[PDB]
């Protein structure tokens, strides 16, 4: 049953999977966050090469 | 076993009810907040220390 | 300065308020205060 | 395999930060330390935001109370924007998920099966002095 | 896949063209000040105090860069970042004055030129394999 | 005028910050027990009168903390050298930093009592109705006094120190 | 032995990158850009009949003001002062 | 300079704003139907080409504003009479008023269009899955050019009444 | 202090609305008023 399982018994003992908020829930507001402060480098550096 | 059974499953199994946030869950803010008093009048004393000399 | 008793009270209440004040520390150790204060009203 | 029945333990001391997982929380500090210093190199390129003054600004715009300045460059308002909006939604989404840990409770049992209970360790599971099971398991 | 290491990454690669710009504009002001009354004394005064307030940002941030990584367990890229971190703790650097420079346009001035040329190569390459680790770590999903 | 306000107020806050924790009236809970900070008492049962101490056997620094209640001792111990110092600046006067520093330990005070009760009602709850006695309400009023004759302190401080 | 249950073993569900944002539909996520734009091409407009509210400084204030932030600028006339409220109770 | 530009944005405006209503290419929905303001139509099905209207029969407010498709009909016609105000100021010029004119219809009509779009959205729900089609985004990309012409007709005033 | 009516209105309606008040009352009487309608 199990020593030839061909699903196999991968992750076989229980994990207590927590309630908490996991930072692959809340990850869009990271992508944009470091997104905005690469824009703002772009645009800082534009502005100095303006003057 | 079970209909001669001293307890049932599924009389309490919400039965909810919610209870005041009592000082325990909170107080590792207090903790919190006390230490930063107190590192705040240390940094204190110790720039004044250093702006007297 | 400005930081008082009775203004210092005030900015406190205010912090506690989440409402901020027109005062604000301008001290790394009136600073630290501040911040304290305000994580503990956040929460 | 018998266990006493999972119930509610005291909540421990720093259980304010449960409705957050750990990795968010240090992905917030460091967050927060990255968007102060590239505040301080915008307004430094092109402007009291020293890196001092910057931090604080930074930490009153997280925790909600008003800032004392405001950046009036176009290159310090796309960050003073992108970390208003971040705050709102972290701040948004503890309180939602704490209002959830208080209203509905979930109880897990420590151990599932004996297969994991060899594995623990930290449980001390015991037989009767000698029977059927004691001398099962020699 | 998001992680915490991935995140670290990419806000290096955020701040790591800052971190470039910084050697560009020190290696502008070498040039600048090496083609060479009063003015000219004003003139050499102003850049090295420029230098002198250029200096820490350049090491304040890779001590950033070395602490994230420190906190978020990448030890392989940590492992690249200390010798920097050393160098930069003025290792080499001896104790005549606070700045950079006294004119100091002799054999010191070469060797600023060639270590800020090494720098700006150093701050480009890890430029590009924090790039790497970045697109790694999360397209692994 | 403010320096023997700040004298009545530094011993009126030790005496009654030392007749909190000596004194065992703090909490009443169930018979009726009077309870304390070291010692619980009966009360209105089979037993009266004569009583017994408290049994307090990593949640064991709580425990610890609250079984050796440092904090409220060293609140009163931080007072009394408040009132000492303040004392004698009268004498050997004109220090201008010795009441500076009772203005920090009428303050420092307040903290590790704040520490002090926080502690004692995060132990004390590990359905029943309890109530807190008289015991309690002086801890609460020492603090009250420590932190009013510290704002005294660096006033004087301030004061003197523009005068010069 | 004997007879047991078979169900579809669930998936993990791994949630999306911008799931943040579903308590809100998509449509209520557009209509606030574009009362955004409006709001503050008004506050411009209102302001300017013949000060600091210039429309990019006015962009600036309505942001702001929808973040809960609030700047250090606020109109300062009555009919300024109808559109902050507005936009204030809007967002809150 | 900027009164061609304004012009330009007037008409172009205009012309989106009554392709929008127009033509019927709104909601793509389930055989698919590309849907329309007024008329809707059938496509991969038994039926296809030509094709049928809509019919909508206090939320009946709601129903007849949505029917009688008010609030896009009135964007167009503000788009339109800014636009001949802004062509009524280079003849008869200096009249300094015309322009800020044009200035409040070009807005007059952004409030207009946003509440268009508002009910529609809202009546259109009045499970299965829908989408948009180019008419939707021709509105869209009007109201963001009626607000630009606005503010820069807005420009124009300031500069010519400062000029003055 | 200048406070009239105009301008409280608006200072209380910012105060209701969490968006960050333009100025703060400096009296006493001015700042009792002020603590009671933030909480
Ligand atoms: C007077 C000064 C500080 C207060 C001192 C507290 C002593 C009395 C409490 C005793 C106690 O219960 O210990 C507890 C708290 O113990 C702590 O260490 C509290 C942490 C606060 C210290 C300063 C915080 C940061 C400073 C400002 C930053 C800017 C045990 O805590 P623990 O050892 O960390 O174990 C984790 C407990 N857990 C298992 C439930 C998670
Ligand atoms: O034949 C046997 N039949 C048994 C039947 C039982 C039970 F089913 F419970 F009645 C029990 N118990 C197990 C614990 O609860 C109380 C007594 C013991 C038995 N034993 C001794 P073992 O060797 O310890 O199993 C036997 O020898
Ligand atoms: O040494 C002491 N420090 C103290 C601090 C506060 C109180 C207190 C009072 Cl005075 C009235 C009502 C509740 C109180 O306790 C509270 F924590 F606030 F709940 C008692 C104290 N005793
Ligand atoms: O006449 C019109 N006014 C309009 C206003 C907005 C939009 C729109 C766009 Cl452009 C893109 C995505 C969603 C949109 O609608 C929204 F309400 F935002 F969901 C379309 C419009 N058409
Ligand atoms: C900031 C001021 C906002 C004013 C909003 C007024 C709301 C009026 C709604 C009345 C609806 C009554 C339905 C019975
Ligand atoms: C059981 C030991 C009793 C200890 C009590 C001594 C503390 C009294 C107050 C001391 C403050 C100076
Ligand atoms: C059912 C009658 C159709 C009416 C459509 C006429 C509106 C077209 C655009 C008018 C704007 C000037
Ligand atoms: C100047 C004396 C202070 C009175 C009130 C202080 C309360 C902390
Ligand atoms: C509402 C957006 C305006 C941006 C350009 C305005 C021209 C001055």
């Amino acid at each position: 049953w199990y020593d030839k399982g061909e699903c196999g018994a991968a992750a076989a003992a229980s994990k207590a999977k927590t309630s908490a908020l996991s930072l692959s829930n809340v990850a869009g507001v990271f992508y944009i966050l470091a997104g905005g402060l690469g824009l703002a480098m772009a645009v800082a550096l534009i502005e100095f090469c303006y003057k | 076993w079970y209909d001669k059974g001293e307890c049932g499953s599924g009389g309490g199994d919400s039965k909810e009810k919610t209870s005041a946030l009592s000082l325990s869950n909170v107080a590792g803010v207090f903790y919190i907040l006390v230490g930063g008093l107190g590192l705040a009048m240390l940094v204190a004393l110790i720039e004044f220390c250093y702006k007297s000399r | 300065n400005e930081f008082g008793i009775f203004n210092s009270l005030w900015f406190s209440l205010g912090a506690f308020m989440q409402q901020g004040c027109d005062i604000s520390p301008r001290s790394l150790s009136g600073r630290i205060v501040g911040g304290v204060w305000w994580f503990f009203t956040l929460i | 395999i018998m266990i006493k029945k999972p119930q509610k333990s005291k909540p421990g001391v720093f259980s304010f930060l449960d409705p957050l997982a750990y990795e968010i929380w240090m992905c917030i500090v460091f967050a927060y330390i990255g968007v102060s210093v590239v505040l301080f190199l915008v307004s430094r390129f092109s402007n009291e935001f020293g890196i001092f003054n910057s931090l604080w600004f930074s930490l009153g715009a997280f925790m909600r109370q008003g800032c004392d300045i405001s950046p009036r460059s176009l290159s310090g308002r796309i960050v003073g924007g992108v970390w208003w909006f971040f705050t709102l939604i972290i701040i948004s989404s503890y309180t939602a998920n704490l209002a959830a840990f208080l209203t509905v409770e979930r109880m897990v049992s420590p151990i599932e099966s004996a297969e994991d209970l060899s594995k623990q360790t930290e449980i001390a599971y015991g037989t009767l002095d000698s029977g059927s099971t004691k001398e099962f398991f020699r | 896949a998001f992680t915490f290491a991935a995140f670290c990454y990419m806000l290096t690669l955020v701040l790591c063209a800052s971190l470039i710009f910084f050697v560009i504009w020190h290696i502008i002001a070498f040039d600048e000040l090496r083609t060479d009354a009063r003015e000219r004394l004003k003139n050499i005064e102003r850049i090295c105090c420029l230098l002198r307030k250029l200096v820490v940002p350049e090491y304040s941030i890779h001590g950033l860069f070395c602490l994230m990584f420190l906190c978020a367990a990448e030890w392989v890229t940590l492992g690249l970042n200390i010798p920097l971190l050393f160098t930069h703790l003025w290792r080499y650097f001896h104790r005549p004055a606070d700045g950079s420079e006294s004119i100091m346009n002799a054999d010191i001035l070469n060797y600023c030129q060639k270590e800020s040329w090494c720098k700006l190569a150093f701050y480009l390459l890890s430029f590009f394999y924090y790039l790497y680790s970045m697109v790694y770590t999360l397209v692994s999903f | 005028v403010q320096v023997l306000l700040t004298t009545i107020g530094a011993f009126s806050a030790f005496g009654l910050m030392t007749i909190a924790i000596s004194t065992d009236y703090w909490l009443y809970t169930r018979g009726l027990t009077h309870s304390g900070l070291w010692r619980i008492c009966c009360l209105e049962g089979l037993k009266r009168g004569v009583c017994v101490k408290i049994n307090h056997f990593a949640e064991y620094l709580l425990r610890v903390v609250r079984a050796s209640s440092i904090f409220p001792i060293l609140s009163a111990i931080l007072l009394l050298l408040g009132g000492v110092c303040v004392a004698a600046s009268r004498v050997y006067k004109s220090k201008r930093n010795i009441i500076l520093g009772a203005g920090i330990l009428f303050v420092a005070a307040g903290l590790s009592n704040i520490i002090g009760v926080i502690v004692y009602i995060s132990a004390n709850a590990g359905k029943n109705h309890y109530s807190y006695g008289w015991s309690f309400y002086f801890g609460g009023l020492s603090f009250i006094l420590a932190e009013v004759i510290g704002v005294l302190a660096v006033n004087i401080y301030i004061e003197r120190s523009r005068e010069a | 032995l004997g007879i047991s249950i078979m169900i579809k073993k669930p998936q993990k569900s791994k949630p999306g990158v911008f799931s943040f944002l579903d308590p809100l539909a998509y449509e209520i996520w557009m209509c606030i850009v574009f009362a955004y734009i409006g709001v503050s091409v008004v506050l411009f407009l209102v302001s300017r009949f013949s000060n600091e509210f210039g429309i990019f400084n006015s962009l600036w204030f309505s942001l702001g003001a929808f973040m809960q932030q609030g700047c250090d600028i606020s109109p300062r006339s009555l009919s300024g002062r109808i559109v902050g409220g507005v936009w204030w109770f809007f967002t809150l």
